[PDB]
């Protein structure tokens, strides 16, 4: 039980760094957890997922912040901002260099159940799409044709083997369509993937599970409001 | 944050 | 020349951690900024303030969150085992770490015989503050050592305060109701810590058709936890 | 948090 022991520990600190709200400790904790061998449960799944989540989403809302000073700048117009706008990406970029790192040497396998294939194929579009929201050289190209071969994987699968009404498949659909919007540029692509996705679901609405009832309708309002604005506009 | 369109992670 | 170039831009470069909400990036710009050896402005030394008072307080938070879970675990529930003990320490020691951080800086740059009142206060106040902090997490021997070195700093910024600020300066009001949470929760002295914020806010009531609009607002704020504190102290 | 007094804050 070396492995079984110091997993559980890990496990139980991912947790505990979670109530604490402390979620680079928490991504720590997982991916010490991943590395012992095994797979992870869907409950395990998730706290790795939302540990990373929080840990980029700061970088990344930080890194828009500067961005936009960087885009305005002028009383002051000197090289503090890009420093240090390079500076957050660079922290930005190692943390998807890690997430991608694990997705693909302990995570991504050809066996499992289609909900832990696509969990972690979705997770791997994610990390290359927020990559790509900051790359700007001759790499930018592979980053979000990484992304998007990821993304359809997940896609091809979920749509095989998965009910329209899924959490994951939704939450797919959702970010795919993100995707094609803001890094593709392809608002019709956009809009339509988001509005077939909500509406397959809602013919299964009436069927739904409890279990998953309040996530799938979660991300069903996402979609909904992500089309309302996308369509307003064009 | 600017973005008004949302995924998944915000929830 | 450089030395006041750099310590431009490392000002400017807090003021954009600040606005990306990057708090461990803000205070060590301003660290960097307080090394270059002058005097900081008042917007500066709040700027400096603001970014350490963010960094330990994320750390206070969660080690609260974690002494809490720490308690109901050892009462047989089994979260049994050393995990949230462990953990507990290291963000504990983190903690320390930045106070560590804080107290040295404001010896080795900020504390000094030279400049006005207010500046003097402000960072005797910092230095009790911070070793308030430290004392929320120490025991033993050690928690002595730093509650006594928190009472010394605040008590030099009180006499400093009493002596050469008006009742109603938001800096004095502000270190007299720290001063009387560390009477309150550190050194187990309610009597004191009423005493104290009743005393703080009567003689500031006194002077408020002088206040002035600049501090009307700050002045106003501290005076109003000042009431709320001493409303729980009086009922408790 | 479990504290009702408060310290110096804008919170
Ligand atoms: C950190 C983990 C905790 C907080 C324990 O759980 C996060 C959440 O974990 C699950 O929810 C997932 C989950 C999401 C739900 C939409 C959250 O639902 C509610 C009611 O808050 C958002 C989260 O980021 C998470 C983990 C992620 C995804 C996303 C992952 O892509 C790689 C795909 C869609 C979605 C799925 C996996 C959801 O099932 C659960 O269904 C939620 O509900 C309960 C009560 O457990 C829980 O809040
Ligand atoms: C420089 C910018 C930032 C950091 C945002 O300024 C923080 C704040 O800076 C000033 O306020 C101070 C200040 C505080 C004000 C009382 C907050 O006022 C309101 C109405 O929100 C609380 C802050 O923590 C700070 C910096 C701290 C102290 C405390 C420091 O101990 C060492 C002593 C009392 C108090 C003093 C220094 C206040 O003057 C200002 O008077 C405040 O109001 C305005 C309108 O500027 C501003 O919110
Ligand atoms: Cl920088």
């Amino acid at each position: 039980g070396a492995m079984a022991m110091e997993r559980a520990s890990l496990i139980q600190k991912a947790k505990l760094a979670e109530q604490a709200e402390r979620y680079e400790d928490m991504a720590a904790f997982m991916k010490g957890a991943v590395e012992k061998g095994e797979e992870l449960s869907c409950e395990e799944r998730n706290l790795l997922s939302v540990a990373y989540k929080n840990v980029v989403g700061g970088q990344r809302a930080a890194w828009r912040v500067l961005s936009s000073i960087e885009q305005k700048s002028n009383e002051e117009k000197g090289p503090e901002v890009r420093e240090y706008r390079e500076k957050v990406e660079t922290e930005l970029q190692g943390v998807c260099d890690t997430v991608l790192g694990l997705l693909d040497s302990h995570l991504i396998k050809e066996a499992g159940d289609a909900e832990s294939r696509v969990f972690y194929l979705k997770m791997k579009g994610d990390y290359y799409r927020y990559l790509a929201e900051v790359a700007t050289g001759d790499d930018k190209k592979r980053i979000i044709d990484s992304a998007r071969s990821a993304y359809q994987e997940a896609m091809d699968i979920s749509k095989k083997e998965m009910p329209p009404t899924n959490p994951i498949r939704l939450g797919l659909a959702l970010n795919f369509s993100v995707f094609h919007y803001e890094i593709a540029n392809s608002p019709e692509e956009a809009i339509s993937l988001a509005k077939t996705t909500f509406d397959e679901a809602m013919a299964d609405l009436h069927t739904l599970s409890e279990d998953s009832y309040k996530d799938s309708t979660l991300i069903m309002q996402l979609l909904r409001d992500n089309l309302t604005l996308w369509t307003a506009d064009n | 944050n600017y973005r008004r369109y949302k995924s998944v992670g915000i929830l």
